[PDB]
């Protein structure tokens, strides 16, 4: 009930990149060509954009530039590249689907 | 591993022979809010008297 009302929130969550945390899935430069490359740079490029033009504003490329680590193992770092290691929560496909791969192979 | 097709079915199935957790579950479906509290306090709304170089 608290932050569904916060309007620029709203605005600044279905924006930012699900790479940082964020909504969006859509980079600009995901309307010209694929989704090949760096997921990072795009992400960091498309915040830098968005900052320039005046919609997102500028406290957040400060604040996650200043994010608090998550946990991360070397294995994470290993399984998955272009990770930032941020503390963030699991999906529950992934989460699920990797449940259910250890049971059924029990 | 990731070979296996994990239909809803296959998933109910392998919930009924061992169940997920009480850690993993309330943040299975408590995810979405999870998810949002934590862009809230981590990179929306914060202090951050350190800036970086």
């Amino acid at each position: 009930q608290s932050w569904i009302n916060d309007i620029p929130f709203i605005h600044s969550y279905v924006l930012t990149p699900a790479q940082l945390g964020g909504l969006s899935n859509l980079q600009y430069s995901r309307l010209y060509t694929r989704n090949i490359g760096d997921p990072g740079t795009t992400a960091f490029a498309e915040v830098k954009r968005l900052e320039a033009v005046g919609l997102l504003g500028p406290n957040i490329m400060t604040n996650i530039l200043t994010r608090p680590p998550g946990n991360g193992d070397w294995a994470s770092l290993c399984n998955d590249p272009y990770s930032f290691n941020f503390e963030s929560v699991a999906s529950p496909s992934i989460v699920l689907k990797k449940h259910t791969q250890r049971v059924l192979f029990e | 591993q990731g070979l296996v097709d994990t239909t809803n079915t296959v998933i109910k199935i392998a919930l009924s022979r061992k169940p997920l957790g009480i850690k993993r579950l309330a943040r299975i479906i408590n995810y979405s809010s999870m998810h949002a509290m934590l862009f809230r306090d981590d990179v929306f709304l914060s202090n951050r008297a350190n800036h970086p170089l």
